[PDB]
């Protein structure tokens, strides 16, 4: 019970950095998603951000939703973002103009 | 004013990934034109396309002076 | 042909040390006594690394085709176009790349930069025969 | 075992381009001296163990070679095991495991395909970057592939040149009469699969024309 | 250690390299006799290292010389790239703005470098240093010589204002072409303080 | 080098072709700046106006003195190669004797 | 705000972090990712087409309301691993 | 080895990389006690060497070589005039930038704030950033800053063409 | 063909590398005659 003491810790310890790992990844994939009507760091905060969670630094097995989060958003916020600045400014384009006369 | 600012940036962010990501903004830019060069004595008609005498003196200040701002 | 690629202008990575083996096998000498194929070193440096050298090219003038008869800026004039500057920046990257001293220095990769040359003015000897002509 | 004690291992500080002074291209090649070595190495055990019978760099060939390959008493099925296993198996086994092992190693790929540099950026790095890892390792894989084929005309000599102890020596002699050809067929895709990426062919999979 | 025809020279490539293979076989006489096997050779390395030594900062200062002779030619047809001056003048106010002309500055370093490898070669002979003591260099040694190498030296700006002669009157007719010729003016007025 | 020369002779200017600004600041940094100061050579124009101190390191690979790929293999791998070798040589008598 | 974005978790990993003790430590790892409360319900995110009223945006926040859910979860795991620095100080009073 | 009881009590899924064990332990108290303990073997595997230091601090001193400095020299290296895959040490595992960098760090993505403000021709504001970029770099001058600072002079030169051209 | 110096164009050389890109034709090396050669090869070279 004193090495279920450390031992409790110890994989307290382990699992509080891992959780503070993914705790990360998804604090940024939600830095990325709060970026409305901004579109310029979208590509490039986000495009850092599946530069490592899907990649090399939280390249466990570990979670679903960071699996299917981080590799899902290559489409989803790339094709989204995308196209959604394609039909902004065919806003401006309805915009500009009806002060022709 | 602004009139291409959004398609200023628009384009840059686009264009890290150029170019059919801004390449629909030329079809987008032939149907607005082609509303809003249209009509008053119907005119999306320049694309070898009565209407004739929908147009008079304030009919024609208002359409090439509609379309002078247009070409600006 | 789609550019997967063959290899690539990157054997200069691989094919030094692959003509170790080429040499201390020397390709093929220990290999003892039968009908072996040699050579083998060439055979693809002769068949299949030329060819890729020369579609290669091709392609890399494909990377500069940019579709404008023409455009420019030019602190001099018009200079017409982006073509031309573009034809000028890959015939100094590559003229530097694929030989400097040495002048054979190639099979016909001398011959191969001449093909790219004779492209170039394939293309804008077009132009003049699209335009004016 | 006695072939090329590693260049590019390590850096003769400082004098690090060139790519170093080890190599390029100072590691002559000319034919090499490193060539003389090693084919110096396998004439001196194969026709000096053979004229024998008519760490000395590198004494496990025909010293483990020897006296395991002499201890067999039914070898003539095992030499032809030995051959059809190793072929195929071996050769795929190889130059599939180096490049997995920097695959997973510090890979990072990431310089994934070409970072898009243009065009004809045709392995820029090299100026000692990221084409510092795979001169490593097609180094290591035509180095170990060589020891290797080397090694099969050590068999194909050891006891078949002469006899010791058949005379039904044209298995081994196959094996290099279609171990050669195994070998040099094995390297020849390659090099065709030396596509520009790095390209890494670790899949598999053969779709029809119905996915 | 040229080694080839044009640039261990013009060309830092002997000012650096030639330092490495220099003081490698430094290292390796003077252990080579330090093992003192027996007499009367060591005279043999007393010879052959001041020799080699003498013979290698000579090349180097050769090298230096009609290499810095063509410094000028084909360097300066640049505009005031470098710098800047605070000359007081007459009425000691603030009259410099004297700027630049980049052929300054590069002549300014290629013979400071020059005299740190030449310092590494008549202070060279300090660091090796042991027993017996088989000495085979004097650290402070050639008095002799370091007065010719201070005629060399100053044979070498003394190239160096000739190159501005040459380059300035007639390679050819444009510091720019009058355009600044008084950049020429410029930079030799940089030189009486450079 | 060269046949077919420049002829003649052949020189690369270097001391610009390197050294117009090079390993004349890295060849020269373990040699500038030891007091080589500025005195505002923030080259105001354009381009080589880095230049603070030690490092902001660049901290140039020096191809050679520039143009030598051949020549500084000429330098590097016959003076280096061969003085190498020589120092095994003298090691293994130095063990011998 | 709270630990109601981990209100059965208060059982369902809290129990399994009180006497589990962490059982076996790869579901703390995966199956405390597969999150217990949180993200146990990991299905239909999914940035949903078809056209751009239903839904493509609301399920695209609901894509990551994982970020907004299984985070105010995870960072209520971490919350919870305030509790398990809690269970780190009464695992340093044993100590 | 997988806990793949739900498909078949009794049963394992041991899929070792490239590979995969149907070992069918016959009673499913051996199948129980042989994951429970393959899970005490994950109080062995998952708790003694997982990582728990090992890929936490071997992502930490190999991490530490990031981009080219670890080993420094050098003798055929130098990252001047490039990004060359830039490793944006922030949004890594630093994240804890130095408020000098870090507050510039922000006016590194305020940097990019000027080639949005470029990128829309309104020169002025953006100038003026760049004023402000000057004033806090100048000032507060902690190795990866002189490399944001050729970003800074990249863009000057960026500036000064585009002007230049634009007049 | 004649490279010079530059420095042109783009990333003040951007190809630089540059093993013939990718040879050094190591004939075997083994080849030293030299010829005393030539022009360097009119060859139809200078008709290309």
């Amino acid at each position: 019970v004193n090495n279920k003491k450390i031992s409790l810790k110890i994989s307290e310890a382990t699992i509080l950095i891992t959780k503070v790992v993914r705790i990360l990844e998804l604090s940024s994939k939600c830095q990325e998603l709060i970026t409305e009507r901004k579109f310029f760091k979208v590509l490039q905060n986000l495009d850092s951000l599946e530069k490592l969670y899907l990649q090399e630094f939280k390249n466990y097995n570990f979670q679903f939703l960071i699996e299917i989060y981080n590799s899902i958003p290559f489409l989803q916020k790339v094709t989204k973002d995308e196209c959604i600045n394609l039909i902004r400014n065919s806003l401006n384009l309805n915009l500009g103009k009806n002060l022709i006369k | 004013e602004f009139f291409q600012l959004d398609d200023f940036h628009d384009s840059i962010m686009i264009f890290q990934n150029l170019n059919e990501l801004s390449v629909l903004s030329g079809e987008f830019n032939k149907e607005y034109e082609l509303r809003k060069t249209k009509l008053m004595y119907p005119l999306i008609w320049k694309k070898n396309k009565f209407t004739q005498s929908l147009s008079l003196h304030f009919l024609q200040d208002y359409f090439l002076k509609i379309l002078g701002f247009l070409l600006y | 042909v789609p550019p997967s690629v063959f290899n690539m202008k990157v054997i200069l990575d691989p094919f030094l040390l692959f003509t170790q083996s080429t040499s201390t096998i020397v390709p093929s000498v220990l290999t003892q006594n039968t009908i072996s194929s040699l050579t083998f070193f060439d055979d693809y440096m002769n068949k299949s690394f030329l060819p890729k050298i020369q579609m290669t090219m091709d392609y890399l003038f494909t990377v500069e085709v940019e579709s404008n008869n023409p455009y420019a800026l030019e602190l001099s004039d018009e200079n017409h176009n982006i073509f031309k500057t573009a034809l000028d920046f890959q015939r100094l990257f590559y003229n530097l790349l694929n030989v400097f001293n040495t002048a054979n220095t190639f099979r016909e990769k001398i011959s191969y930069c001449i093909l790219d040359l004779l492209n170039h003015f394939y293309n804008y000897y077009l132009g003049l025969f699209n335009s004016l002509i | 075992v006695t072939n090329n004690d590693i260049f590019k291992i390590i850096s003769i500080s400082h004098n690090g381009f060139t790519s170093l002074e080890n190599y390029l291209y100072n590691i002559v090649n000319i034919d090499i001296m490193e060539h003389s070595k090693t084919i110096n190495k396998n004439l001196e055990q194969f026709i000096h163990d053979q004229s024998l019978n008519k760490q000395e760099n590198e004494g496990f060939n025909r010293i483990g070679f020897l006296l395991k390959t002499i201890n067999n008493i039914n070898k003539l099925p095992v030499a032809f095991n030995i051959i059809t296993e190793r072929a195929k198996e071996e050769i795929h086994n190889i130059i599939v495991k180096s490049t997995e092992s920097i695959r997973s190693k510090h890979p990072s790929l990431l310089k994934m395909a070409t970072s898009l540099k243009n065009d004809n950026h045709f392995g820029l790095p090299v100026q000692d970057i990221l084409s510092i890892i795979l001169r490593e390792c097609f180094w290591e894989i035509f180095l170990k592939l060589l020891y290797a084929i080397q090694c099969h005309r050590a068999i194909f000599e050891m006891s078949n040149i002469l006899q010791p102890t058949s005379s039904a020596k044209p298995a081994f002699k196959f094996n290099k009469i279609w171990g050669k050809l195994l070998d040099e067929i094995e390297l020849l895709l390659v090099r065709y699969i030396n596509d520009p990426e790095l390209i890494s062919s670790n899949n598999g999979s053969i779709k029809p024309i119905n996915g | 250690d040229y080694g080839f025809i044009p640039p261990n020279c013009n060309g830092l490539s002997c000012l650096r390299y030639l330092p490495k293979i220099v003081e490698p076989i430094l290292k390796f006489s003077t252990e080579l006799a330090q093992l003192n096997i027996t007499t009367n050779g060591i005279t043999i390395c007393r010879n052959t290292l001041s020799t080699i030594i003498n013979r290698c900062v000579g090349a180097i200062s050769s090298t230096k010389l009609r290499d810095i002779s063509n410094f000028y030619q084909l360097e300066n047809w640049q505009v005031y790239e470098t710098v800047t001056f605070s000359s007081k003048s007459q009425d000691s106010s603030k009259n410099l703005t004297f700027e630049y002309g980049v052929t300054q500055f590069p002549e300014i370093v290629t013979s400071f470098q020059e005299v740190s490898i030449k310092t590494t070669r008549d202070l060279l002979f300090a660091y090796e240093k042991l027993p017996i003591i088989n000495g085979i260099s004097v650290v402070s040694y050639p008095s002799k010589q370091l007065l010719t190498g201070i005629e060399i030296q100053q044979i070498i700006s003394m190239e160096a204002v000739l190159e501005a002669i040459l380059k300035n009157a007639a390679k050819d007719k444009d510091n720019p072409r009058n355009s600044h010729t008084i950049l020429t003016l410029t930079n030799l007025q940089y030189f009486r303080e450079c | 080098n060269n046949t077919n020369q420049d002829k003649s002779q052949g020189c690369v200017e270097l001391s610009y072709y390197l050294k117009i600004n090079q390993l004349f600041q890295i060849i020269s940094d373990t040699g500038k700046d030891s007091e080589g100061l500025k005195s505002t050579v923030e080259p105001n124009k354009v381009n080589t106006i880095s230049g603070t101190s030690y490092l902001n390191l660049n901290c140039q690979p020096s191809s050679q003195g520039l143009t030598d790929s051949p020549t500084i293999i000429e330098m590097w791998l016959l003076i280096l190669k061969y003085i190498n070798d020589l120092w095994k040589i003298c090691d293994q008598f130095i063990e011998f004797w | 705000s709270l630990y109601e974005l981990d209100p059965k978790w208060k059982k369902l990993l809290k129990t399994d972090n009180f006497l589990g003790g962490l059982t076996v430590n790869e579901f703390v790892q995966e199956l405390s990712k597969d999150h217990r409360n949180d993200v146990l319900i990991d299905a239909n995110t999914k940035n949903l087409p078809t056209n751009e009223k239903d839904q493509d945006a609301i399920r695209e926040a609901i894509w990551k309301q994982l970020d907004p859910k299984p985070y105010i979860r995870t960072f209520e795991s971490t919350l919870k691993e305030l509790k398990n620095l809690n269970e780190e100080t009464l695992n340093k009073r044993q100590y | 080895v997988t806990q793949e009881e739900f498909s078949t009590k009794r049963l394992l899924f041991k899929f070792s990389n490239s590979n995969s064990s149907l070992y069918e332990c016959r009673d499913a108290d051996e199948c129980s006690r042989l994951l429970d303990v393959i899970r005490k073997a994950k109080d062995d595997l998952c708790d003694i060497f997982h990582v728990e230091e090992e890929n936490s601090k071997r992502i930490r001193e190999s991490f530490r070589y990031l981009q080219s400095t670890q080993q420094t020299p050098g003798r055929e290296n130098n990252r001047s005039p490039n990004k060359n895959k830039r490793r944006s040490m922030g949004g890594s595992i630093t994240p804890d930038m130095s408020s000098t960098a870090q507050r510039l760090k922000f006016l590194d993505e305020g940097v990019e704030e000027i080639d949005i403000e470029l990128a829309r021709l309104r020169f002025e504001s953006a100038v003026e950033t760049l004023l402000d970029i000057e004033s806090q770099l100048e000032d507060l001058s902690l190795m990866l800053l002189n490399l944001i600072s050729l970003k800074i002079e990249q863009r000057r030169e960026a500036i000064s063409s585009k002007l230049s051209q634009s007049i | 063909s004649q490279e010079p110096m530059l420095d042109a164009d783009r990333l003040r050389s951007s190809w630089t590398f540059s093993e013939s890109m990718d040879l050094n034709y190591s004939n075997p090396s083994s080849s030293p005659n030299s010829l005393g050669n030539l022009k360097i090869l009119l060859d139809d070279k200078a008709s290309k």
